[PDB]
């Protein structure tokens, strides 16, 4: 039942990308706002590789197929950083309630949203080929670095990046939502 | 006599995360500016572009059209001021369009009151999202805020009406007039201005 199956993706995803916000921004009043870090972030998403839609009519030329399996590849591949995120922060001694707090919801709702997805490719596309192929992240030794304005840079990059990148799966999935059940008349 | 003081980029926007403009404005505390170049580039390119519009936002504005506006990825733009004296660069400004999108208000805001038999009258608030969005191809996602009040009252009553547009106002002192106004915001991104406001007056039998 696709209506259903794309509203529930899309609660999660709108959800996911504010919470995202709302901790990239927290992170950045606490410890980096005054500061160059914004600077050092110029190009480093482990998912900058990947053939991403950078403006609707991009977006429109992709062929559904192609574009649904774009948004699970980019959840798959955020499984990883979002895992030790959690897991480097929860380890501290005195972790800051707010940040680690949106940290582990967006770890959780992500796993239920790919779910999801993983389900609608079911319905829609079921004669699609099992083959993972996600880029992959491997920033954990930077995240654990005891240089401290290192390590405040690489945890910039990171919420950065998982700002840009919820809120990129978010906007896509809109998208198709409008395109798959309202031929573009939303 | 004077070379130009350090010009400020102070504001940029995007009415529907398709195009752009951003705005600067001259130092005071040097001479005049004879000329400004807003220069940028692209995050993961090392091309160097001109701002390619310097008419269509006015005074001391560049605009980026659609073929020069793309999202997810950020603009490092600076802005110099030159005259013959010499000249002055601007701090580098990073900006991504995702965040600096804030809607024109929504149109058309129509109100009429609605007394039916069997069921308790009410109001009846419908509008229109501004023009130059798209909402249908799901590209961008508008939620809408009304607020109403009668002259003289100390607070505004305000509704989130999600992504509908059109609302029902259930209670409302019969024979008093009431302001209304509407505004949105996208799903990531700044609250238009109010609409303009639309008068309605409540009938004394209500
Ligand atoms: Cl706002
Ligand atoms: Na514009
Ligand atoms: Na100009
Ligand atoms: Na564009």
């Amino acid at each position: 039942m696709l209506r259903d199956l794309f509203d529930r993706a899309v609660v999660l995803s709108h959800y996911i990308a504010n919470l995202s916000s709302e901790m990239f921004s927290e992170f950045d009043k606490r410890y980096t706002h005054g500061r160059g870090f914004i600077t050092k972030a110029i190009n480093s998403c482990h998912t900058s590789s990947l053939a991403t839609p950078e403006d609707k009519e991009q977006a429109q030329q992709m062929n559904q197929k192609d574009f649904l399996s774009l948004i699970v590849s980019i959840l798959r591949s955020w499984n990883e950083p979002l895992y030790h995120l959690v897991t480097e922060v929860r380890g501290m001694q005195e972790a800051p309630e707010a940040i680690l707090s949106k940290a582990v919801e967006i770890e959780e709702q992500t796993k239920r949203l790919l779910e999801r997805m993983e389900l609608i490719v079911s319905q829609v596309h079921p004669e699609t080929k099992e083959n993972e192929i996600y880029p992959v992240w491997s920033g954990l030794p930077s995240l654990q670095m005891a240089d401290e304005e290192s390590r405040l840079s690489a945890y910039y990059n990171l919420l950065h990046c998982l700002r840009r990148d919820s809120h990129k799966i978010d906007n896509y999935l809109k998208l198709l939502k409008c395109r798959i059940i309202h031929n573009n008349n939303c | 006599m004077l070379p130009p003081g350090k010009p400020e980029i102070f504001k940029c926007r995007s009415p529907n995360k398709e195009t752009f403009t951003c705005w600067w404005r001259p130092g005071t505390d040097g001479g005049l500016p004879t000329n400004y170049s807003l220069t940028y580039h692209r995050e993961g390119e090392t091309l160097m572009h001109e701002c390619p519009d310097y008419i269509t936002g006015g005074p001391n504005s560049c605009h980026f059209g659609k073929q020069y506006t793309s999202m997810w990825r950020t603009y490092i733009m600076m802005v110099n001021a030159t005259n013959q004296m010499g000249s002055s660069f601007s701090d580098e400004l990073y900006v991504d369009v995702t965040y600096i999108v804030q809607p024109d208000p929504p149109l058309e805001l129509a109100v009429e009151v609605k007394q039916p038999e069997d069921r308790k009258p009410y109001l009846w608030i419908k509008w229109s999202p501004p023009t130059l969005i798209d909402l249908k191809t799901g590209w961008f996602t508008l939620l809408y805020e009304i607020r109403l009040k009668p002259e003289k009252a100390a607070e505004w009553e305000i509704h989130f009406a999600g992504q509908q547009t059109e609302f029902k106002i259930l209670s409302l002192h019969p024979g008093q007039k009431y302001l209304v106004q509407v505004r949105c915001k996208p799903d990531a991104g700044y609250w238009s201005a109010w609409s303009p406001a639309t008068f309605i007056q409540i009938p004394s039998d209500f």
